[PDB]
């Protein structure tokens, strides 16, 4: 008997100057089946934070009912909602009590700071996380990172200006990485679900890859 | 990983890379491996980044109650030995937390080397992670206890660079701390990229 | 891997998709799976691609010796018998599942040959991690003595069915209609998937990558 | 169960307008040999759910026992309050993943089919915790012989009637006769819909063509 | 973990009438860089070039051997051979050793000997050859290199653009590689000239 | 799997499943596992399709050449023989069941069971398989001595269907041959031509 | 394990080895020689699994002289790291695979100088400078922090005692005596050995 | 080892082999698989001696408190529950097959098979053990609804001793008991009262 | 592995450790002390596995130093011996093993000078000169062939400084320095470093 199974799966998060956009294909799959053509792998956790979860799905379900559960008791208890902060702090210990036994889940948080401004966490599949500008995680990672370092980080590239991301700049970004990782990658490619999070909330926008 | 630190005339420096890899994956060059216990004691982190921040910052955690109940800033020995005792407990599990705890006391700059495996042992220089050996030569050359700061700074640099170039696993910016008498300060976060051109 | 073949009233319809994949990425997104054995034979392959693009060239290679021997045009029969006696003198060890199809001086004739050696001369056949969505696509459309466009529509319904089922199999279908009087291979039959259109410019302009050293060698 | 013992095969189930229809061969293999020929592989669980369970057929009665228990003594409570298709496959799925955590699965994939406020559940739990909901579900080899033949219906007219989903079924009943060795021709077709759960007889598939 | 022994990554693209072959230059063992200068790009002809990434002892030993059997052919056929007719021969070598096989996966960029007509393509360990009319990748950053080359490949790019695409793929797929680096070198293939270019890269 | 074969006065009754199976996949749910090795001789093979596919082809092989060299129609006894010489020589590389069973001018009809591991046994009746185990008891509780081609026709037609109702690996349509002096008669039981049994009810 | 070390210089090659032979816990040898003069200009540095390093340095060596004696001029540096490359790389998809890891170095009146570096997979690399054996690891980064192109053979001794005075502070293993030689126009000289 | 439990109306008729083997050395050549659990309850046992045994005494203390307590005779369907509770809770650690066959005056005669694992199913007929295998077929033949006690004494009786002509586990005499509300009957039969079966000899 | 030697005269016992932390082909630490002092008449050097060292030998010292300061006495080397061998076999077949292999100086007024040897499989032994580790297979040969049961202390360090030496030209590990104690009356003395 195995305990795990890779459901596929791939999560993208890119932070901005007042936006954060959390975004995940969705299909959930086994071997080399397809369980669902319509499995989000985003999740709101507060008006002002969403979470990207891939792996195995029994443990990507259990885990976000954990957070959700987590949340209402800091609220019960503190009498204000967690902050993007608290919860990527609060996961890394959530991932590492089961360190002997772990949740084999890619985590990236998308969220706005407590000065409104973007921030993306990663983390791994037993804790460890921390603060980024843009994440990929799940099947396609290698192949969404490498552009995303190129493009919004300006890397291996001269005379070139370093502007802010706009939001749109950074919308058609997650549409083309994520177009090209279903052309790669048999795990991504039924929808792409982005999560957009600003001052007005999380606004959710669905896109159509490519059916196998 | 490549970490360093070594006890100097002047104090104690601390410096490691930034480089966090799954597998052949560079999963980041900006990780921060080394951790600020205290305003005057620091830990570095080399082998697994969850296991190693989750040690330190429960030492971090166990430091604070000290000082808070006996209303005095634990030893650097003190500190090390709640890390040694704590991994000790779970040997065998397969924690992989190499560590170096350093800082001021009243006996002065101290600098301890914490493994996973059991190990804690005082020292004026140690090097720990998949770089270690190759920053090991460059510090032990230049080494010196009468070594003045700027020259202490640039040895650290110097060790770290040298093994971020022969190691995999090693690369990213060399993040170089002080700690002095008055505590610790964050001398500087140079990219290996940039060394690459003045050591050339 | 989705290939399938069907047997109808005037001759043999063989369908494939184009994906070839190393571990869970795919390589090529237009490969060929169906290949010439004979002016009136041709086979689509599944498994081991090296293997199945060996073991058709080869037996191509021994047909058409023995077709300039006895002049006369090949057999279905004997591109079995060789695949076959091939298969089996490896135990396996040469991954090639097979679905042969062709028009001889007999009519036509549809087999399936599975890399130990084993054959099976059937009306309709599937191969390749897709075959069972093109089993269920056969066993629920398939009727005796079809025209060639009902026949063709079949073929690409049970590929269809692999290609949107199937993670190892995706891409372009390709149909091989064999008659005794006309063999129409139509490689881009169908193209059901496409790449979505850029919505950005991430060209780099010239002075973008800063070189070290460059050597231009002028050729004559 | 760490090893498998009597088992059923396929479980399949199909939304339509105005319920849901599920399906089960009365069959329990012992490895090959077909020997319980008689044995419902199809729950009614509340009014409003219905449950199909494919692998340990032990483990499924040990679920029929305990599920069958919590809807008596919602029922005693009369608050009118009662489990919904939702709420059935979300304890299936938590009932699942501590089994599995304990490293003692129940071995059994189970689709749940309900039909509560106008609106139809067809979920998927599986042994590992790994659980979604569907248009078309399949259990076993019914997921790679029958959901694509239902995924191609149920893309071309997205709502069935319940005739069309009653057709649907027999003729991927029918393909998993042909191509699935632990079948048995004699099955069971349940539907719920407003009027309740009904489970037909010992159907057949008599519509089997042998031109060998 | 054969192949990810000695790390490795070559990537050939095509353009109008050109076509572009980069390597890494890292050689190692483990984690260990031995060297910063290894060749893995070696010239078939004088429009004509092969990279090969694996097993550096099997990129060297097919490489040679490679070059014994185009002699042979070139001095007996007395003509330059084909792209097409050099990529048959790789995969002939290479299934020649199926049971037993060499460690390493080739990309061909070349331009017809005649019609001078870019072509570029990539065989597996056991010789599969797969041609394509954009990009090919092998190496230990392959998937880096898929998702780069399918995000900025555009068609009918000029040779300063295929310079620059090929480039900024090549620099940002061995940037999330740890194995692979220590330095990067294009060849630009056109009717009548071949330029070599070393790009600035991490040396970490 | 499920092969059988009987001999009566006069010839011998071949019977089998059409079930080849990958696990618990029907590859081919109309297979011919009665095979003909020359004009009146047929074998049932049971096992590995490639291996039984291969060894039959040899013998079909060797025993025309021996045919025609021996200007005779061959014995049944010879085929087995050839059967058993290669299923011996490689026990430990073929995994391949056989019921030779045929009629011969000399000795009549005449069943031979070479079983796995490359042994030779005549028998009255032959079964094989994994379906064999659950028709062992009424094989031997239904089967007389005197049957005739139509009794041996039932005999083998019900004994396989019951075997296909409670084997997975067998199953399909049961496919029949009639071996005599005449020729050899072959006949496809399908649908509700296939012998049934009322199951219970409790 | 042993050591061996290589730094090309402008007109020279200067290599050192470890000179001490072990059981198991005991040095049955401390003057042992892993250095073969494959030519009068061409040296092999080979380390590895007991048998293998001499059954195949001297196959080398016997060859190379055969090649001298069979056409009146020698091997250069180049063709003989290849030579050695080539039966090294096809005796290991043998049943008989030499377990070596090797260091030539020669000079040729033409190209000049060249180290080159073969582990035991046979993959020849030409480096500047180059180590063999776990003491590579805490030397190779001394070397690479010191070494610069237009080294002199008496800066380049005394980088070659700075990497062996590493190992007598930081490695496990008692390598007390090493073996130097150089290489140049006049052929290869020996030098004394840096004891300690 | 070979058990079957038969219903007819009015009750049900267990019976069973005599061979408790280890290895292929037959330790007790007769044997009682069948044991009363209660006066109108017995079980047939099969699979491992020592956890059946251990099994049949746990439910008969259990039935017999049960049905001192409500002062009733117990039930056939909570015999087989009780059964069926312990032989799922310990699945891993006990090797038992059971088959429960008795009378009640609310279902009549009741046959339930427990079968490895903790399953229960009410059947008309029940087989279990290692010669079950060879009788599938043979009980799915002879089977008929409406046999008297008699019928299903000698279609037990003849299917027991097909199996124990089969199975190198089955063996010894055939021990038969009839439950009715009248009360158990048990007979043993040896030798020749064992049904015999030809063996067709070429 | 680590180096431990004692030897027991007259009238006092001398002991020697290495003092090499090492870490993997590395030596991390030259001024290592494995010598632990329970009493003012006691010490303990123990060798082994990581962490299993230093934890069970503070627990031992911190039991030793509780007898003295709830009894006003101190053990004696015997009942020191005694109680460690019951803390090390006890720990023997529980979950938590310590693998520590120990030898035991002290001495006492009444029974003079005592060294015990014991193995991380807790048996003691009491014997006039021991060793432990792979230094002691080349070691304990000289000690049986030079050693008296009346050798003085001054002819004690000459026979101990032969071992060292023999260490220095045979053993395959770099183990440089030695710490040197003696106990005796007057209580443990620690003389000077023997390094080489
Ligand atoms: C602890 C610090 C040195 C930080 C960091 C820098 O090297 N550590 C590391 O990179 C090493 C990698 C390797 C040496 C095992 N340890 C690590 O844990 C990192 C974790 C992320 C940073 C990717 N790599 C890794 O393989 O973790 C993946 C993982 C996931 C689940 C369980 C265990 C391990
Ligand atoms: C004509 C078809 C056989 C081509 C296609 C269809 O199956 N091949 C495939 O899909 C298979 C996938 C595998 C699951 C069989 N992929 C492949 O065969 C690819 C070839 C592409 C990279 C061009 N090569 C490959 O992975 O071979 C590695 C290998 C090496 C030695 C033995 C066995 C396998
Ligand atoms: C001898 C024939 C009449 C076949 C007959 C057996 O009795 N029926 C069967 O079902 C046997 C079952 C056997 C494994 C016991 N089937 C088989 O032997 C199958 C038949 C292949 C054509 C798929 N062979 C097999 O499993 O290995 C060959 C293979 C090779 C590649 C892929 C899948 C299968
Ligand atoms: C007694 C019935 C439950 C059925 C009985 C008859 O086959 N079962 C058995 O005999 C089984 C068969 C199998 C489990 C090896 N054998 C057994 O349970 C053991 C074998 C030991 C290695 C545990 N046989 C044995 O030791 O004999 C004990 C015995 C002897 C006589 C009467 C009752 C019990």
């Amino acid at each position: 008997f195995s305990p795990y199974v890779f459901n596929g799966g791939t999560i993208l998060a890119i932070a901005g100057e007042d936006f954060a956009i959390v975004a995940s294909d969705t299909r959930l799959s086994e071997g080399f089946s397809i369980h669902t053509r319509d499995s989000p792998k985003c999740y709101k956790l507060t008006d002002k934070t969403v979470i990207g979860c891939s792996g195995f799905h029994g443990d990507c379900l259990t885990l976000t009912k954990i957070i959700e559960a987590r949340l209402k008791m800091y609220k019960h208890s503190n009498n204000k909602a967690m902050t993007t902060g608290a919860i990527a702090a609060m996961l890394s210990t959530i991932l590492y009590s089961r360190r002997f036994f772990p949740y084999y889940v890619y985590n990236i948080i998308g969220g706005l700071d407590e000065e409104g401004k973007g921030a993306v966490y990663s983390f791994d599949p037993v804790g460890s996380y921390q603060r980024d500008s843009f994440k990929a995680g799940g099947s396609a990672s290698a192949m969404l990172q490498p552009l995303l370092d190129n493009q919004v980080g300006f890397k291996n590239m001269q005379n070139v200006e370093h502007v802010p991301l706009s939001l749109d700049r950074a919308m058609r970004l997650v549409k083309d990485v994520f177009i090209s990782a279903a052309e790669r990658d048999v795990y991504t490619g039924d929808a792409l679900r982005i999560c957009i999070v600003t001052k007005e909330g999380i606004r959710e926008e669905t896109v159509s890859l490519r059916k196998d | 990983t490549t970490t360093l630190a070594f006890k100097f005339r002047h104090g104690v420096i601390v410096a490691a890379d930034s480089r966090a890899t799954a597998g052949a994956y560079i999963a980041s060059q900006t990780v921060k491996k080394v951790i600020e216990i205290n305003p005057y004691l620091l830990g570095t982190m080399a082998g697994g980044a969850a296991d190693c921040s989750f040690w330190e910052r429960l030492l971090a955690r166990q430091c604070r109650i000290y000082e808070l109940r006996n209303k005095e800033r634990i030893s650097v020995a003190a500190a090390s030995k709640l890390l040694a005792n704590m991994v000790y407990q779970y040997k065998g599990m397969g924690l992989s937390m190499g560590t170096m705890i350093c800082g001021w006391d009243k006996r002065g700059p101290g600098l301890y080397y914490v493994d996973s495996e059991g190990n804690r042992i005082s020292g004026a220089t140690f090097s720990v992670g998949s770089g270690s050996v190759y920053a090991y030569g460059v510090m032990d050359r230049g080494y010196s206890y009468d070594l003045e700061v700027e020259q202490a700074y640039d040895l650290a640099r110097r060790a770290i660079y040298q093994a971020t170039y022969r190691d995999a696993y090693s690369g990213g910016a060399v993040n170089l701390y002080h700690v002095r008498e008055d505590g610790w300060i964050r001398v500087s976060s140079d990219n290996v990229a940039d060394l690459h051109e003045k050591y050339s | 891997t989705t290939i399938a073949g069907v047997v109808y009233k005037d001759g043999i319809v063989l369908g494939a998709d184009t994906r070839a994949t190393e571990g869970m990425v795919v390589a090529d997104k237009n490969c060929s799976k169906i290949h010439f054995i004979s002016p009136n034979i041709y086979c689509c392959g599944a498994g081991t691609a090296a293997d199945t693009d060996m073991t058709t060239q080869l037996i191509s290679s021994n047909l058409e010796l023995h077709s300039l021997s006895t002049g006369r045009l090949p057999r279905v029969v004997t591109a079995n018998r060789m695949l076959k006696q091939m298969l089996f003198r490896y135990q396996g060890y040469i991954g090639a599942a097979l679905v042969l199809g062709g028009v001889d001086v007999t009519g036509p004739h549809l087999y399936s040959i599975y890399p130990h050696g084993s054959t099976d001369k059937l009306p309709y056949v599937t191969m390749g991690s897709g075959s069972l969505a093109a089993m269920a696509v056969f066993e629920d459309k398939f009727r005796p003595d079809m025209e060639e466009e009902e026949a063709k529509n079949l073929v690409s319904e049970a590929i269809a069915a692999g290609i949107f089922n199937d993670l190892g199999s995706g891409s372009n279908i390709d149909l091989c209609v064999i008659s005794k009087n006309k063999l129409d291979f139509l490689r881009p039959y169908t193209v059901p998937n496409k790449k979505g259109t850029r919505l950005g410019r991430y060209r780099c302009e010239k002075g973008t990558t800063a070189v070290l050293t460059e050597k231009i060698t002028p050729l004559e | 169960t760490q090893n498998p013992m009597v088992t059923g095969t396929s479980v399949l189930g199909v939304k339509f307008e105005g319920g849901v229809v599920i399906a089960a061969d009365m069959l329990g293999s012992y490895g090959s040999l077909a020997r319980f020929r008689n044995i419902s592989r199809i729950m009614r669980v509340n009014n409003s759910t219905m449950l199909g369970a494919s692998g340990d057929y032990a483990d499924f009665q040990y679920l029929k026992q305990v599920l069958g228990q919590m809807v008596i003594d919602e029922e005693l409570l009369g608050d009118g309050h009662s489990y919904s298709p939702r709420a059935i496959h979300s304890w299936l799925t938590r009932a699942m993943y501590s089994r599995r955590s304990k490293m003692n699965p129940l071995w059994n994939t189970m689709v749940i089919g309900g039909y509560a406020d106008g609106e139809s559940f067809l979920g998927y739990v599986d042994m590992l915790g790994v659980a979604y909901e569907a248009p078309s579900l399949a259990t076993g080899y019914g997921a790679y012989l029958a959901q694509p033949l239902l995924r191609e219906v149920l893309e071309k007219q997205p709502v069935l009637s319940q005739t069309e989903a009653r057709d649907l079924v027999e003729r991927c009943m029918r393909v998993l006769y042909y191509r699935d060795a632990r079948s048995y021709n004699r099955f069971q077709i349940a539907t719920v819909t407003e009027k309740g759960v009904e489970i037909e007889g010992p159907l057949s598939t008599e519509t089997n063509w042998d031109i060998a | 973990s054969i192949m990810s022994y000695n790390g490795g990554a070559v990537m050939a693209m095509k353009g109008k009438n050109c076509v572009a072959i980069a390597a890494d230059r890292r050689f190692g063992i483990q984690a260990q860089m031995v060297t910063t200068d290894f060749q893995k790009i070696f010239p078939m002809g004088d429009r004509l070039y092969i990279g090969l990434a694996g097993l550096a002892t099997d990129v060297q030993t097919v490489a040679q051997r490679l070059k014994f059997r185009l002699n042979l052919y070139e001095l007996k056929e007395g003509r330059q051979i084909k792209p097409y007719t050099l990529m048959s021969m790789v995969a002939n070598l290479l299934y020649e050793k199926r049971f037993g096989p060499y460690y390493t996966e080739p990309v061909i960029a070349g331009l017809d000997p005649k019609t001078f007509k870019p072509f570029i393509c990539s065989l597996d360990l056991i010789g599969c050859p797969m041609v394509t009319d954009d990009f090919v990748v092998s190496g230990t950053c392959a998937e880096q290199m898929y998702g780069m080359c399918e995000s900025l490949w555009e068609p009918n790019m000029d040779p300063d653009h295929l310079f620059e695409t090929i480039s900024q793929a090549m620099l940002n797929a061995v940037d999330r590689d740890a194995v692979s680096g220590m330095g990067v070198i294009v060849h630009i293939i056109e009717k009548d000239k071949i330029t070599t270019r070393t790009l600035k890269a991490r040396m970490d | 799997t499920t092969i059988m074969a009987v001999q009566f006065d006069g010839g011998v009754v071949l019977g089998a499943d059409s079930r080849t199976t990958t696990g618990s996949y029907i590859a081919n749910r109309v297979t011919d596992k009665l095979t003909p090795i020359h004009d009146r001789i047929f074998c049932c093979r049971s096992g590995s399709a490639a291996d039984t596919q291969a060894v039959a082809d040899a013998v079909t092989y060797q025993l025309g050449f021996h045919s025609i060299e021996l200007n005779e129609p061959p014995l049944v006894h010879t085929a087995a023989s050839l059967f058993k010489e290669m299923c011996y020589r490689y026990r430990e590389d073929l995994m391949a069941g056989i019921i030779i069973a045929g009629w011969d001018p000399q000795e009549g009809g005449q069943v031979y069971s070479v079983p796995m591991g490359g042994m030779m046994v005549r028998q009255s009746f032959a079964i094989g398989g994994s379906g064999s185990s659950y028709i062992y008891g009424y094989v031997d509780a239904t089967y007389r001595e005197g049957m005739t081609k139509e009794e041996c026709l039932q005999f083998t037609a019900n004994a396989l269907a019951l075997a296909m109702e409670r084997d997975g690996s067998s199953g399909g349509v049961i496919r029949l041959a009639a071996i005599a002096e005449s020729g050899v008669e072959r006949q496809v039981l399908l649908g509700d031509q296939i012998p049934k049994f009322a199951v219970a009810t409790l | 394990m042993e050591y061996l070390i290589g730094i090309q210089g402008p007109d020279y090659v200067l290599v050192a080895s470890d000179r001490v032979a072990a059981s198991n816990i005991v040095q049955m040898k401390d003057d042992h020689d892993k250095m073969f003069k494959m030519s009068e200009k061409i040296l092999l540095l080979c380390v590895g699994e007991a048998g293998d390093t001499v059954q195949f340095a001297e196959y080398i060596q016997k060859n190379v002289q055969l090649y001298k004696m069979r056409n009146g001029y020698e091997l250069s540096p180049t063709a003989a790291a290849n030579f050695t490359r080539r039966n090294l790389a096809d005796c290991l998809r043998s049943r008989t695979p030499y377990h070596v890891n090797l260091l030539l170095a020669g000079y040729d009146e033409h190209e000049g100088p060249a180290l080159y570096y073969m582990d035991y997979l046979a993959a020849l690399a030409k480096a500047p400078f180059a180590a063999h054996g776990y003491g590579a690891f805490l030397t190779l980064s001394i070397l690479d922090r010191y070494y610069t192109p237009t080294i002199s053979r008496e800066r380049a001794v005394e980088l070659l005692r700075k990497c062996l005075e590493e190992l007598q502070k930081r490695f496990i293993l008692n390598l007390p005596t090493f073996s130097v030689r150089i290489i140049d126009k006049n052929g290869i000289h020996d030098l004394d050995n840096i004891s300690f």
